[PDB]
RNA sequence: GGGAUGGCUUGUGGCGGCCAAGCGUUCAUAGCGACGUCGCUUUGAUCCUUCGAUGUCGGCUCUUCCUAUCAUACCGAAGCAGAAUUCGGUAAGCGUUGGAUUGUUCACCCACUAAUAGGGAACGUGAGCUGGGUUUAGACCGUCGUGAGACAGGUUAGUUUUACCCUACUGAUGAACUCGUCGCAAUGGUAAUUCAGCUUAGUACGAGAGGAACCGCUGAUUCAGAUAAUUGGUUUUU
RNA sequence: CGCGGGGUUAAGGUGCCGGAGUGGACGCUCAUCAGACACCACAAAAGGCGUUAGUACAUCUUGACAGCAGGACGGUGGCCAUGGAAGUCGGAAUCCGCUAAGGACUGUGUAACAACUCACCUGCCGAAUGUACUAGCCCUGAAAAUGGAUGGCGCUCAAGCGU
């Protein structure tokens, strides 16, 4: 018989399964979509993850009621040294991908 | 329109369902007792509860006879629950207390005592003008 | 509706042998109830059936009328 | 406020569709022989409440949204009989609230014998035989229901008079200037004609004098014959001229 | 707005400049529509204007029939009864019903358990059909009651039709004469198709030879009650 | 088992079973005219009479009000009052001359402010607690209705205190 | 049934052209050039005579030899669009609240694009972006009225749809508010 | 064809004439033949010929036939 | 020792009379008969008429499905002015709550809310936990019985106690292809939701009372995935 | 119905799974889950502007059916009623003239009129039509709840249906 009080599932079949990631590095699994009428550009960059700090803002969103007040707000530190590029990869589209 | 105002910030939320709170008016009531909070969801289990500034639906436990016998809208005008304002400051008042209004947010009694919270002030301005202290 | 995008639960037309012999054995009551409503009808029939005659768009109708008339004046002289 | 939050009053056909089809669609309708002839009996008496449920509801509402003659102040309760026959208009929701009392008496019969019934074939006898009475009972509500509904989309367009403030009320013979005036000084949408009775209602505009709201009433035409051969159209001047406590405005034409 | 607003709207603008071409062009489109929901609607919704449409077709056809027919009470009353509503009104002694359906004792009865061990008594009794319990009536001890005529399942009138004069009235039933399938039955009352009851027939009006009034009559019941909720019955004339 | 459930032909199906004379039905609406109540008296069998022949008749005040109703509407049927198709132009009044209507006026205008006076005279509030409901359970009442079908003499017992308190009518 | 043989003609002015190609047809006029595919329909083209189109059909059931008529007057519509051309007048009505309709040629497209504000006091700028090959101007003859014309009949009185439909009332009483675009005259630019 | 246009049954009182009127308009002709000297023939193009009536109103001793 | 009705059902009563297109019948003019109709089953009342447990349901947690749609989205119609709605259509994507009441068929009240829709997967017997139908042995009262005892009944207290197996499910390793780095993407899963406020605008509309919407802007509800700067909590940092 | 070899069949089959025909003839059918082992129920004298084959009655070069151009009139604003009411809110009557034909009116419309429209008639046109039934095949003719079934693939001048 139907269940008498209605509850939305736990959790998100989306993120299905929880397991461990088969890799520690992220992986990009979509770029953007690339324009050729753009100049050349990355699209991506590494760092590591340094900590978190808080910061005084000076906040200018009209129509928002702590518009040109001041608001504290947690933020994240990342430690980005240069990258160095020393390699290239090409890309052929075929029937597979 | 319904209790619940509009353009209010998240807050941590100190008064649920079955909470008495003191009267801070002038009205002839005592204390207040939360059966409903105005604008709350639909969650099992879960307990309806208002924070500063929300519009509540109370029964007088202590008070004149008069108003035993009725359910008022209130607005929670102090709390003690810590809550975070958006300027970082983590605050709390020594009581919890509110007063009772119409749904038109006027209200019954004519004199505020203690302070009232900014967010009750700012939301409310009959509350604001009837208030001595905001904080 | 919106059948095409999100077609519904099949209906199907694999028959099961429960099913099939209960038809089987409903048909053969409703025959034999049949006979025996026939053997009791009190409607009245017709001892002879009405005949539909000739379509009129076979093209030698009035042909075979005339050998109608000629049988029936030749029986009528015989007679 | 006035009357146009009245609900639409359906035709007996309408009303037997609509509860029939909230009872079909509303609640489950697959019962099994082979279940246990507490729950076929629980299926069927559920249907039939829920039937006479959705019935009341709706006679409950008719009856309480339209207006009680007995309550009214005397100009309003005067009006309403030139408009509606005062006694139809009774009659009326009488046959309503009659109906709806015996839709629960049928109701209450018919849950009582299926306590007792002892077989699906019998449950469903009874609640078809529920169902079939109350639909008899709301056929024999035709003509009231249509009555019913003219008066409704009537009482939703009329103007609303308060019968106890500032009024100035334009009375007099046909084809003489009433709604002329009327238009010169409000904002009232009364139309002027050269042929009598171009005002067959009441209407009514407003003005502002000295910072005071001021309620402004044109009339139809009265003729000069007693009130025993007088029609609709001039009784409710005659109602206005009776009821409402106004400065009376005479309108002569030399 | 005030009294017949949307109509002086109606005279001062006028209607959407596109009105009469869109009623027009739908009106003329209603023919695909119908044969578009003949063949592609589904279920009871189907159903209900399949029978819609039946009822259409059969009004259309008398009113055609009528029109070709254009060009082409029963029984005498007095003045005084002329243009009221009147009834149409239309040895062997069998009844109308001679045949019924027999019942047995265990449709009839059902076992009422009692005591409170897991094995019941099971002596107790209950009438499942409609019953008339007589006038004075009060039920005996429950320690002494083998039969069970529940109170819900009790009734005192019955919808009487008159052959004769082609009127039904509803009467108190006086007794119950002879229940078919058993004298059980018959002395518990119980009112199933085919019974023969004792009406009072005082409504009626019906005077003898010497002018008495005869109020008490007979009728058989015409219907099965306790699947429909009511008694019919027609009276033995 | 299935019996056979069959009526037999016979000449008494035909009859009348029971018949009263004029004299007989005049004789005992003289006893219904003289009938007196008694509390010391109880009524142990009734007679089986046409009670219908016997007692006495409604009022005429009752009788013309219950059908004033369908009087009103087959003289005057709703589609003809109001409508579309209506045809009615001469309406129902109180009064046949313009002094009438004037002290019908007053007399309302009085009516009305007594009604409003009387209404006055005479936040939403809390919901009613349910143990107030008590005694007016539908088991409590099948009970009741069980106990009195089974009963021949029933005591109602009354508080001394409050005697037409407690009395059930 | 089946007809063994049915046949329908066209006509073809004299400054026309008509060359059909395993039925996809191109019609030349003064005003332009018009294309159609028509080989989703089972027919047979010839020259019966001079100045005169014969369409065929061998075989077939009642449908396809009703097709056949369907065919001839697109046809037709073509020639007719080609040499005389076809012209649609709107005209935009409002009670309170002028329409703003603005038209502009979209360089890079070719298109014409109508852009309408204003439509009972709303902010938004409703845009609608023509058929290519049709022209839009607005009157100088007439208040408050567009005309569309071009050689497609199609692409002009679908051009004419869009724009009627953009501007729908919602959520009100139409038997009031009567504000709107509509199609006022259909009919030829010669 | 199941697919047809359905054809509308009037409810009015006219019916159409048929071959009577034909035979009426032949003997009311046939019969005016020999009461008259002279018979011509007019011709009424691309008219209204409402104005027939006032003209047989006017020649109240002719006959004028337009069928 | 033996056991543990079903391509059912759904929305429109029964009996009696009449009419009836048609079906039959036309050496008998009977008989069947849809659509209908007519009889039985308070001037907006009364509140001083609640009519029998042999049949048992629940609650918690949690998942999924149906659509017979309560809300949200789009659409058709209505004196639908506006506002608020009502009737209907497509639609199950997304939600569908918190309490009171056991001197009882626990069903109805109260409020919040966008809304507080209805069902199945058990109840066509049936090992998750735990309350009622419910019922071993102790005991009391009522009814019956001479009694043992039984029951119209009412009350009180009361023993079942896996998992380490196979499968399923959730995670975790892994042989063979040298080891490793960077990738592709078949297939499977899939996600957001609702309300309010500002502006539009006291504008369209309206006699008046009242009173919208599109574009634009800002928060909040429910859900989901993370995180620990800050604030609380936690302390064997013993 | 013993154990074997060869030959031939029955019921059922021959597009693939699967041995044997994408076999032959003439037609019918297009289904938003067709149909293929149906007869019973749903279910009716049922609903279809699906598609064919028929039966009956009827119109038609004296011009049918569809249209387009025009007529659609006079007694008369017929009687009663209505504040008003003229064919068109109602009640009841519903005739005559001129006629080629035209209702004491079929709808829209006006406060009432007006104006428009339909019935009916004429001109143009040009050859076949209309209505009601009958028989086939097709669609609808009620369905719940894990994902599934003409046995599966799949099949559309069939690999469906009749011979
Ligand atoms: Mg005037």
């Amino acid at each position: 018989s139907h269940r008498k009080y209605e509850a939305p599932r736990h959790g998100s079949l989306a993120f299905l399964p929880r397991k461990r990631a088969a890799r520690h590095r992220g992986r990009v699994k979509s770029f953007p979509k690339d324009d050729p009428k753009k100049p050349v550009h990355l699209t991506a960059a590494m760092g590591y993850k340094a900590g978190m700090t808080t910061i005084v803002r000076d906040l200018d969103r009209p129509g928002a009621k702590a518009h040109k007040k001041e608001v504290v707000e947690a933020v994240t530190i990342i430690d980005c040294p240069p990258m160095v590029v020393v390699g290239l990869v090409g890309y052929i589209e075929t029937p597979r991908g | 329109k319904r209790g619940a105002p509009g353009g209010k910030l998240k807050m941590t939320l100190g008064l649920p369902v079955g909470a008495i709170m003191n009267c801070a008016d002038n009205s002839g009531a005592r204390n207040l007792y939360i059966i409903a909070v105005k604008g709350a969801g639909a969650r099992l289990n879960r307990l309806p509860a208002g924070g500063v500034g929300d519009m509540v639906m109370a029964t007088v436990k202590k008070g004149k006879p008069e108003l035993r016998k009725k359910v008022h809208p209130a607005v929670i005008v102090r709390q003690a629950k810590p809550w975070k304002r958006f300027d970082g400051v983590f605050l709390y008042f020594e009581d919890n207390a509110g007063v009772i209004v119409n749904p038109k947010g006027e209200m019954k009694g004519s004199a505020i005592t203690g302070p009232v919270g900014k967010e009750a002030a700012e939301l409310w301005p009959r509350i604001a003008s009837n208030a001595g202290v905001v904080m | 509706a919106g059948t095409i995008n999100k077609p519904k639960k099949p209906t199907s037309k694999r028959k099961t042998t429960r099913l099939r012999a209960k038809i089987s054995k409903r048909a053969a009551e409703k025959k034999r109830k049949e006979r025996k409503l026939a053997r009791k009808n009190p409607e009245w029939r017709s001892k002879l059936k009405k005949d539909p005659g000739i379509p009129n768009l076979f093209p030698y109708k009035e042909r075979l009328l005339q050998q109608i008339e000629e049988e029936r004046i030749r029986r009528k002289e015989e007679l | 406020t006035g009357w146009k939050d009245i609900p639409p009053v359906p035709t007996a056909q309408e009303f037997i569709d609509i509860v029939l089809s909230r009872t079909q669609r509303r609640l489950p309708t697959q019962i099994r022989p082979g279940f246990k002839i507490s729950r076929i009996r629980a299926f069927y008496t559920r249907k039939v409440k829920f039937t006479q449920e959705t019935c009341s509801e709706k006679f409950g509402a008719i009856i309480s949204s339209f207006p009680v003659l007995s309550d009214q102040h005397p100009f309003h309760r005067d009006l309403m009989n030139i408009l509606y026959d005062a006694d139809h208009f009774k009659v009326a929701l009488g046959q309503i609230s009659t109906a709806k009392n015996l839709i629960e008496t049928i109701s209450r019969d018919y849950v009582r014998l299926l306590k007792y019934a002892q077989s699906l074939y019998q449950c469903k006898q009874l609640k078809r035989a529920a169902l079939g009475r109350m639909a008899t009972l709301i056929k024999r509500l035709k003509d009231p229901l249509i009555y019913l509904d003219q008066v409704r989309q009537h009482l939703a367009r009329l103007p609303d008079i308060n019968p106890t403030t500032r009024t100035l009320l334009v009375a007099g013979f046909p084809n003489v200037g009433k709604s002329s005036f009327v238009r010169s000084v409000t904002r009232a949408d009364t139309p002027v004609e050269p042929y009598a009775f171009t005002t067959k209602s009441l209407f009514v505009g407003h003005l502002d004098y000295k910072y005071l709201r001021y309620q402004v009433i044109d009339t139809p035409g009265i003729l000069d014959h007693p009130l025993e051969e007088m029609n609709t159209i001039e009784m409710q001047s005659v109602t206005a001229l009776a009821h409402l406590r106004a400065a009376v405005l005479y309108f002569m034409d030399i | 707005p005030q009294n017949e607003y949307i109509e002086r709207h109606r005279k001062l603008h006028g209607r959407r400049l596109d009105a009469e071409e869109r009623a027009r062009k739908k009106a003329a489109r209603e023919g695909h529509k119908n044969s578009e929901n003949a063949q592609n609607l589904r279920g009871l919704r189907a159903k209900l204007y399949a029978k819609q449409r039946h009822a259409q077709k059969i009004q259309m056809r008398k009113a055609i029939k009528q029109h070709e027919e254009r060009n082409v009470p029963s029984d005498p009353i007095p003045s005084y009864l002329l243009d009221r509503a009147n009834p149409t009104t239309a040895a062997r002694f069998s009844v109308p019903i001679p045949k019924v359906r027999g019942i047995s004792e265990e449709e009839m009865f059902k076992v009422v358990k009692t005591g409170k061990k897991t094995h019941k008594k099971g002596w107790k009794r209950i009438v499942t059909k409609p019953t008339f319990v007589g006038p004075d009536f009060t039920r005996r001890p429950v320690k002494y009651e083998r039969f069970i005529r529940p109170m819900g399942l009790r009734y005192k009138k019955a919808n009487v039709t008159h052959p004769t004069l082609n009127v039904t009235v509803q009467l108190p039933i006086l007794s119950v004469k002879k229940n078919p399938s058993n004298p059980l039955y018959t002395q518990l009352g119980v009112l199933t198709k085919g019974t023969i009851i004792e009406v009072n027939v005082s409504d009626l009006g019906i005077v003898t030879a010497s002018g008495k009034i005869a109020w008490g009559r007979y009728a058989q019941i015409t219907n099965n009650p306790e699947n429909d909720g009511c008694v019919n019955a027609v009276l033995l004339v | 088992e299935v019996p056979k459930a069959v009526i037999e032909p016979n000449r008494k199906w035909f009859t009348n079973t029971r018949v009263i004379s004029q004299d007989t039905l005049q004789s005992f609406r003289e006893a219904m005219a003289e009938k007196q109540k008694d509390p010391y008296t109880v009524l142990l069998k009734s007679n089986k009479l046409p009670m219908s022949l016997i007692r006495d008749g409604p009022k005429l005040e009752d009788g013309l009000k219950k059908h004033q109703a369908k009087m009103t509407i087959e003289r005057e049927p709703f589609s003809e009052t109001f409508g579309p198709k209506a045809q009615r132009k001469r309406p129902k009044l109180s009064f046949n001359t313009v002094d009438e209507l004037a002290g019908y006026s007053e007399q309302s205008l009085d009516s009305y402010h007594a009604r409003l006076e009387e209404k006055k005279l005479l936040s939403v509030a809390t919901a009613k607690e349910a143990i107030f409901n008590k005694g007016t359970s539908k088991r409590i009442w099948n009970e009741l209705y069980k106990v009195i079908d089974s009963s021949d003499v029933i005591l109602h017992v009354l508080d001394a205190r409050d005697p037409l308190g407690t009395r059930c009518r | 049934m089946r007809y063994i043989h049915s046949e329908e003609t066209i006509p073809v002015p004299e400054n026309v052209k008509v060359s059909i190609k395993s039925r996809l047809v191109t019609v030349e006029g003064p005003r332009g050039k018009l294309q159609k595919d028509l080989s989703h329909i089972a027919v047979n083209f010839s020259v019966v005579k001079k100045g005169v189109i014969g369409l065929e059909i061998h075989h077939g059931s009642r449908k396809d030899v009703a097709a056949l008529r369907t065919v001839r007057t697109i046809i037709n519509n073509m020639i007719i669009g080609v040499t005389k051309g076809f012209k649609y007048k709107m005209r935009y009505v409002y009670a309170h609240f002028p329409i703003n309709v603005n038209v502009e040629k979209n360089a890079e497209t070719g298109c014409y694009e109508v852009e309408i504000r204003n439509f009972i006091g709303e902010k938004i700028v409703r845009k609608v972006v023509m058929a290519p090959g049709v022209e839009v101007e607005i009157s100088k003859a007439q208040k408050d009225e567009l005309i569309l014309s071009g050689n497609s009949l199609e692409a002009v009185s679908q051009s004419a749809a869009d724009i009627q439909q953009i501007c729908k009332v919602r959520n009100k009483d139409i038997r009031k508010f009567l504000d709107g675009i509509y199609v006022s005259e259909k009919g030829n630019i010669v | 064809p199941k697919s047809k246009r359905a054809r509308v049954y009037h409810l009015t009182q006219v019916n159409k004439k048929g071959r009577e009127a034909k035979e009426r308009l032949f003997s009311n002709i046939r019969e005016t033949i020999p009461k008259y000297q002279h018979c011509f023939v007019f011709s009424v193009d691309n008219m209204r010929n409402n104005y027939l009536k006032d003209v047989r109103h006017e020649l109240n001793d002719c006959r004028i036939f337009f069928g």
